[PDB]
């Protein structure tokens, strides 16, 4: 039963099992309907849990390989040898992008019929074309930011029929100015777009904000850390 | 950060 | 790819968290010739434990779910069935990590050892390895693997007498077979009897060594003393 | 616990 393939991702969940979780949620995803919202919690959870453990490692290979560079003797099998060790790791980043991406696109969006779905779904397509633009170059990285940049503008579009303080329309916004920030290099734009979105929710805070307290609150808080990031270069 |  | 090249890697492995790639970059290197340094031995231990480690947390997390799932005033039985197989999966996964090591202890690694210091560390090795699998396994054949623990420890206790008491290995020893007789066995007497011994013997040659080495054997000291607090219950 |  469906209920039964929800506890076993809960319980891959539980084990910090991500790679299985992932497995687990396709088999609901081959089911009918859409995805409840504890379903898509779970969806989210195991592609980022995978998908992280890699970005977190890219970055540090990234980092050891720059670190090796920069010295007056270069070791020039160790570039070599770094070098075929980071393009494995975004090779398993591209298989991770490119499977759910494929999802979204194939199986989620066309699916999906309330706002809530929608936006969490344009989102989370934002996000891995996000993820892919993080080690791509050149042409193929601005490909890339055109896809994450109309799943973000999709996003935003009916995020606007969302209240204020929704976790998916704040924590759309949070990641939309990420992505400008980070992967489009534009400060003002970002802090325009993050600081828009925490104001709104100020206005909205005494407004009901309840059982989203806990989720709403945290990225309130995140937003915030962001601008005092930002503004302070 | 981003969101969680 | 040199051997020099190789340990680079086994580093980089570590430094990226890749923890499968690293055991095998480690077989890679198990496979040259002569013994392993004591920069090697250590990248071994970390490779391995942090291959059993999530499993081993795993193995708890759902055993103790099936004990929750059971003791429902009205418990699904199909739920207990597809923990009890995930559980067994897990299971399955541990032992292939465990084997996969014991057999390089037992054929590559406790033979070609020479020197005493690397001796304690490669029986202590067999002993918790085999302890790990004795973590899961059901009573009688429980108590054969308990049995080639028991071994493996007092082959790296009867030896680890050469090291000095402040050598981290011979303080890691101690704490891992008290460790044994607490969690395997079910002997409070001899755990603290045996923590005791290492901790006071410690104190004593504390003078003598530990000017660079403190960190690694304070904190083994710590965590002997935290589970002598613990076990003065018995 | 045991040993790092």
């Amino acid at each position: 039963t469906r209920e039964d393939y929800v506890f076993m991702a809960q319980l891959n969940e539980n084990a910090e099992r991500y790679d299985e979780m992932v497995e687990t949620m396709r088999k609901i995803s081959g089911m009918e309907g859409e995805l409840s919202d504890k379903e898509r919690n779970l969806l989210s959870v195991a592609y980022k849990n995978v998908i992280g453990p890699r970005r977190a490692a890219w970055r540090i290979v990234s980092s050891i390989e720059a670190k090796e560079k920069g010295r007056q003797k270069p070791n020039a099998k160790r570039i070599e040898q770094i070098r075929v060790y980071r393009q494995k790791i975004e090779k398993e980043l591209s298989d991770i992008c490119n499977d759910i991406l494929k999802l979204l696109q194939e199986q989620f969006v066309p699916r999906s019929t309330n706002a809530d779905a929608k936006v969490f779904y344009y989102k989370m397509q934002g996000d891995y074309y996000r993820y892919l633009a993080e080690y791509s170059s050149g042409e193929d990285k601005e490909k890339i930011a055109g896809s994450a940049l109309n799943a973000y503008n999709s996003a935003f579009e009916i995020s606007q029929q969302l209240p204020p303080t929704h976790p998916i329309r704040l924590g759309l916004a949070l990641n939309f100015s990420v992505f400008y920030y980070e992967i489009l290099a534009s400060p003002d734009r970002a802090c325009e777009l993050a600081r828009k979105a925490f104001d709104a929710a100020i206005t909205d805070l005494d407004k009901l904000t309840e059982e989203s307290y806990k989720d709403s609150t945290l990225i309130m808080q995140l937003l915030r850390d962001n601008l005092n990031l930002w503004v302070t270069d | 950060a981003s969101a969680p």
